[PDB]
C-alpha cells in the first residue's frame, strides 16, 4: 500500500484534457510516413495567404461576384469616397467570411498587422492616384480626403506593378484585442479616397476595379481558442 | 519487420526458380523478382500484431450462468474449461499444444426481478466467486462449511466497484494443455474419450453474500479469459464444421467450401 | 526514464514518463512549435526580394 | 498522502487490456519446460504453407473431393478457360475455408505477395503448356487468351517438376488491402488458359487433372485483428 | 496530482492475498525470540517421518489395534499374498489417515517417491522370506508370485534388522500426479507375497506380525494447495 | 529496478516493473518478436536450391 | 530503499518498499526457502551410516 | 527534477514535482517572503534621517 | 528526498517523504526515545549515592 489522497479533480471529463491512455489493439503497426507536399504545422501558414475581401455589399451584390469587385469610376470632383469599412475582423461583415476572418472566429484574440493590397485591375492606359488611409479610433471616420490625410495613409501611384500594399500597423492600448465586438477596444476605420481623378483616354472604358486582399503579417499571433458561431446544425445529418 | 524486394532484370539462364516439384512436401519461396522484374521496394510492414501471444492475448467470454439471491439455485457452478463459447475454443483449437498463464476476470451484473413483493430496497449485493481446486470439496446448501474459504482462493467483491481480477499460473499435470487427445483415460479402451486429466482446473462456485434486498433478485455471472505468457506449439487447422459437443469434437458433415455458379465464374453467388 | 521539459510559460519542469507499450497512447504532442510560412505564401519559382518590382 | 486524481479510464474492463495482476495461490511451482517439436512462434509459420484450393464448385462439387481438382482435358480450339477466380482472399469463395484465408478472417488488413503453385496430376506422357496469368483490376476480367496475355502472366511448360508457381505480386495503390469486401481497392482476376492444347497418346486417359496451392510469400503481414464471422452457437455447448 | 487510472482488480478482497497494511496499535514491542527445541520450516520435515499404516480393514478391523497390524501365518502352499492396496495416497482408504496422505490432502498435486519399510514382529527364532513387489499400472494387478517377479520386486530375507524398506521409484508419464482421484493417471498395486513361508520351530508363536510404514522420500514435493475434505463442522462451536 | 523500453512504434520509453511476488502475474509480452519458416515450411531433409529442380 | 529479488520463477524483480513504521506491517515472507530434515526423521544420537546395519 | 524545500518552520523537505504542461496549473507559491517597506511608507525624494528635525 | 529509517522491531526500512507545506501536517513522531529520570525521581541538590545513609 501506498498511501494517496484522491485531490478534486478526478473523475471528470474535460473536453480539453490531455492524458496517457489505455490502448484498444495492443501492438498494432502503424503504416510508413510518406512526405506529401505542402505540409501544415501552425495556422499562421494559411492566415498569412491573401484572400478576396468581398467589400461592396448591398442586397444581391451579395449572392454574385459583384461582391468581390469595388466599383471605381471617374468623377469630376475629387476628394469623393471609393470605400470605407472598419477594421474589426471577425465581426465586420466585411471580412467574416474570408480566410483570415474565419480563421479568427475560432479565437477570442488576435495581435499583428494586418495587410490590405489594392490591386487596379482596370485598362492598361487609366491611371489614377488613391490616398488609402487609416486613421486609428480617437474620431469616428473622416467624410473628407483632407481629414483622412491626417492618419496613416499611403498615396498609391497606378501604373506598373498593379498592386500596392497599405500595411496596417499595430496600434492598440493593449497586446492583443477581441475578436468579438466590445468598445473598450476598436480598430479604427479604413477609408480609401481619389487623390487624382481616373484618367481613361478614348476607347478604353472608364469604368474599373480594385480588388482588395486582406492577409495577415508575420508579427501576427492568436490566442485563446473558442469554436465559431458561422456554423450550425438542427438534426444530425441522415 | 518484414523482407525487402531488390532490383532485378531480365533472366535467360537456367535457373528457372519458378519450376519445381511441390510433391516433395517442400513449399518453395518464390519472390515477385522471380516472375518478373520488380525493382528495389522498400517494406516498412510490420508482422507483429499476428505474433502466437498477442492472437490469443484477448479476452473472450467463456460462459454466464444466472443464481437467485433467494430462492433454489443460489450458486451457480462451473468445470472450468474454455470449451463452452464457440469463439474463445476455435482460437485455442488451431493449435495442438498449448501452454499460459489465465487472467480471470468476472463481469457481475445484478437485475432485479419481477415480484409482488413491498418495498425492495437493495443494500448492494456482495458477491464471492470461489476457486475450488480438482479434488476439492464441493459445496451443496448456501451455508455449507466449504465457503469458509479455508485455503480455497476467493475474491470477495462489493457491487458498483471495478469488476474482480485474478490470476492463476500454469497449472498441468503434464507440460502442455492437450486441446486434442487421442485415448482414453481407462486401460481397457472404454469409457470416456479424450476426458484426459490436463485440462481439468476443478470448479469455480459464485454466490451472494447477502441476502440483498427483501424481493428476490437474480445475478449474472460472467466470466472472461485471457491468456497471458503464450506458447503455442504445433499448428493444425482449424474447426470446419460447426462444434456439437463441450468435450468431444462430434459433428455433422457439411460443405467444404461456399458454392458459386461454374469454375469460371469472376463473382461469388 | 523521464522526461522533464519546460511547462509553456508566457514570460518550469514536469515529469513525464510513458507507461503504455503502444507509442500510440502517448499524450498529445501540445508543445511542438514550428513555422515556415515559406511554402504556401510565396510559393513563387524566383523568390521576389524587396527592393525593387517584381515585374520588369 | 500522495496526491493524485484519477483521469477517466479508470474502473473499466476492457476486452484488449493488458496489466499485472494480483496473484490466486502465491509461490505456486510452474512445471518445467520441454522443447516439444514444431514450436509456433508467429501465425506467419502457419500462413506461409501450402494449402489446397477448392476452386472447383457447383453444388456437389462442393460435398466431395470433387471440388480440390480443377477439370483439364483436351479440346481441340485452344484458347478455351481452364479456370478464373478473383483474389480476394477471405471473401472470395474460393479461399474463404483455405488455410491461408481462415487466418485472414482474423484479420481486416493484409499485405503481400500469394504464390499459386499449380500442380499437374496427369498422366506420365500427357503434356500441354499453360498460360497462367494474373490481370490487375483495371477492366472485368479477360474472356480471351489474347487479352489475358497482356496482363502479368507465366506461361507453364509441363514435363518434370510438375508444378509451377505463379507468384501474384503486390500491385495495391496502398500499403494494405482489406480481407473483408470493399470496392475502393480490388485484387483482380486470376484466370488460365491453354497455351497448346493437352496432347495425349493412346492408352493414356484424355482427361487429367490440376490441383491449385494458396500460400502466402515472405514479403506477408497482416494487420488489425478482429474475429471470424464463420463460426457460430446458439445455446452453449452442454 | 499525479494521474492514476484504476485497473480492474481493485476494491476486492481475496483470500490469498498479500499486501502491506495499517497497524493496530503503532510501535507496539513484540516479545522477544526463544529458541524452543523442533523447528519446523517446512512441511517436507513433517512428511519424511514414518507413520504406521492400518491395512487391514474389514469392519471392526478398522476400530481397534487390529487395524495397523497385518496377520501372516505360516500357509504350507507358497504364493499366498499377505496384502495389497493400490498406491494413490490421500484417496486411497489405507492412506486416507496416515501422515503422509493428511498433509497430502491438502495439496492437489504430488512428485516424488515413497517408501514402504516393512517391520516383521514376529517371535526371534520364526523366519520367512517375502517377495515384496511394486507393480507399474499397465495392467489390473497381480494375482500370483509369478506375475509379481515380473514388476519391481525386492524379496526380503529377514534374520536381524527386522526391518526392510521397499522404495517404490517414480514411474509416471507426468512431473505431477493426482492426490484425487483421476484414470490419467494412477499409481499402481503393491502386493506381498510369501517367497519361502514362515518357518517357526516349536513353542513359539506360529503367527507372526508386519508392520507397513509409509514415508516421503527427499526427492518429494507438493504444488497447488487446496482444503481438507475429512473435516467437518455443522453449527459453530459453542 | 525500471525495464525501459521503446514503444511499439511504426516508421518511445516506457518504465515497468514488475510489482508482484510470483513471475506468472506479470503483463503479457505482447512484445517478442521472432519469424523462422524454415520449420513447416521447407521441413526437407536436404535444402532444394533455388537454381534447378528439385528432381534429376 | 528499494528491495529488488527475483519473482518466484519455475525453469524476474520486482520492487517492493516497506511504507509503515511497525515491522508488523510488511507484507508476508512467502519466499523464505530453507530445508532440513536432520531433524524429525533421523534423531538418533550416532548417525547410522547406510552401508551396514544399525544393529551389530 | 524533484524540487526539495523545507517545510515552513515555526522555530522539513517535501518533494513537489510539476505534472502539467501549463506552468499556469502549478501549486500556489504560498512560500515567497519578502518585505520592502521603503515604497508606500517614506515615499519622500530625499530620505529623513532619524537623528534631526525634517524640516530646517 | 527519502528518509529511510527501520521499522521499530522487536528483536526493516520504510521510505517516507513529506508532502506537504507547512511541517504541522507531518506524521507523528511515534519514534522519538528518550529517558531520563533524574528528574521527578531524585531531584535533590546534592545526588544521594547508594552506599552510605542520605542523613548523618
Ligand atoms: O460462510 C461460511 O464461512 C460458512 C458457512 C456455512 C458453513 N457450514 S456449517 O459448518 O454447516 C455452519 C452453518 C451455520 C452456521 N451459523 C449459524 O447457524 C448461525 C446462526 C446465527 C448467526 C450465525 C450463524 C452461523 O454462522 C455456522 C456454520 C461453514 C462456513
Amino acid at each position: 500500500g501506498l498511501p494517496t489522497m484522491n485531490t478534486p479533480g478526478s473523475c471528470q471529463f474535460l473536453t480539453s484534457d490531455d492524458f496517457q491512455s489505455p490502448s484498444a489493439m495492443p501492438q498494432y503497426d502503424v503504416t510508413p510516413e510518406m512526405r506529401i507536399p505542402g505540409e501544415v504545422k501552425n495556422l499562421m501558414e494559411i492566415a498569412e495567404v491573401d484572400s478576396v475581401v468581398p467589400v461592396q455589399n448591398v442586397g444581391e451584390k451579395v449572392n454574385s461576384m459583384e461582391a468581390y469587385q469595388i466599383p471605381v469610376r471617374s468623377n469630376e470632383g475629387s476628394g469623393t469616397q471609393v470605400f470605407g469599412f472598419p477594421l474589426q475582423p471577425g465581426y465586420s461583415s466585411v471580412f467574416s467570411r474570408t480566410l483570415l476572418g474565419e480563421i479568427l472566429n475560432y479565437y477570442t484574440h488576435w495581435s499583428g498587422s494586418i495587410k490590405l493590397t489594392f490591386m487596379f485591375c482596370g485598362s492598361a492606359m487609366a491611371t489614377g492616384k488613391f490616398l488609402l488611409a487609416y486613421s486609428p479610433p480617437g474620431a469616428g471616420a473622416p467624410t473628407k480626403r483632407v481629414d483622412a490625410m491626417l492618419g496613416t495613409h499611403v498615396i498609391w501611384d497606378v501604373g506598373l506593378q498593379s498592386s500596392c500594399v497599405l500595411c496596417i500597423p499595430w496600434i492598440s492600448q493593449t497586446h492583443y484585442r477581441f475578436v468579438a465586438s466590445d468598445e473598450y477596444t476598436a480598430g479604427g476605420f479604413i477609408t480609401c479616397w481619389y487623390q487624382t481623378n481616373i484618367v481613361v483616354p478614348a476607347d478604353a472604358q472608364s469604368s474599373c476595379y480594385i480588388m482588395c486582399f486582406v492577409s495577415a503579417c508575420n508579427d501576427f499571433s492568436v490566442r485563446l481558442l473558442k469554436d465559431t458561431p458561422f456554423i450550425s446544425q438542427q438534426n444530425f445529418f441522415q | 519487420r518484414v523482407a525487402d524486394t531488390v532490383g532485378t532484370g531480365p533472366t535467360n539462364s537456367e535457373a528457372i526458380p519458378a519450376l519445381t516439384a511441390a510433391e516433395t512436401g517442400h513449399t518453395s519461396q518464390v519472390v515477385p523478382g522471380d516472375t518478373m522484374q520488380t525493382r528495389h521496394v522498400k517494406n516498412y510492414h510490420s508482422r507483429s500484431e499476428s505474433t502466437i501471444e498477442n492472437f490469443l492475448c484477448r479476452s473472450a467470454c467463456v460462459y454466464f450462468t444466472e443464481y437467485k439471491n433467494s430462492g433454489a439455485k443460489r450458486y451457480a457452478e462451473w468445470v472450468l474449461t474454455p470449451r463452452q463459447a464457440a469463439q474463445l475454443r476455435r482460437k485455442l483449437e488451431f493449435f495442438t499444444y498449448v501452454r499460459f498463464d489465465l487472467e480471470l476476470t468476472f463481469v457481475i451484473t445484478s437485475t432485479q426481478q419481477p415480484s409482488t413483493t413491498q418495498n425492495q430496497d437493495a443494500q448492494i449485493l456482495t458477491h464471492q466467486i470461489m476457486y475450488v481446486p480438482p479434488g476439492g470439496p464441493v459445496p451443496d446448501k448456501v451455508d455449507s462449511y466449504v465457503w469458509q474459504t479455508s485455503t480455497n482462493p476467493s475474491v470477495f467483491w462489493t457491487e458498483g466497484n471495478a469488476p474482480p481480477r485474478m490470476s492463476i499460473p500454469f497449472l498441468s499435470i503434464g507440460n502442455a494443455y492437450s486441446n486434442f487427445y487421442d485415448g482414453w483415460s481407462e486401460f481397457s479402451r472404454n469409457g470416456v474419450y479424450g476426458i484426459n486429466t490436463l485440462n481439468n482446473m476443478g470448479t469455480l462456485y459464485a454466490r451472494h453474500v447477502n441476502a440483498g434486498s427483501t424481493g428476490p433478485i437474480k445475478s449474472t455471472i460472467r466470466i472472461y479469459f485471457k491468456p497471458k505468457h503464450v506458447k503455442a506449439w504445433i499448428p493444425r487447422p482449424p474447426r470446419l464444421c460447426q462444434y456439437e459437443k463441450a468435450k468431444n469434437v462430434n459433428f455433422q458433415p457439411s460443405g467444404v467450401t461456399t458454392t458459386r455458379q461454374s469454375i469460371t465464374t469472376m463473382t461469388n453467388t | 526514464g523521464a522526461q522533464v521539459s519546460t511547462q509553456k510559460t508566457g514570460a518550469i519542469h514536469y515529469t513525464n514518463i510513458n507507461y503504455y507499450k503502444d507509442a500510440a497512447s502517448n499524450s498529445a504532442n501540445r508543445q511542438d512549435f514550428t513555422q515556415d510560412p515559406g511554402k504556401f505564401t510565396e510559393p513563387v519559382k524566383d523568390i521576389m526580394i524587396k527592393s525593387l518590382p517584381a515585374l520588369n
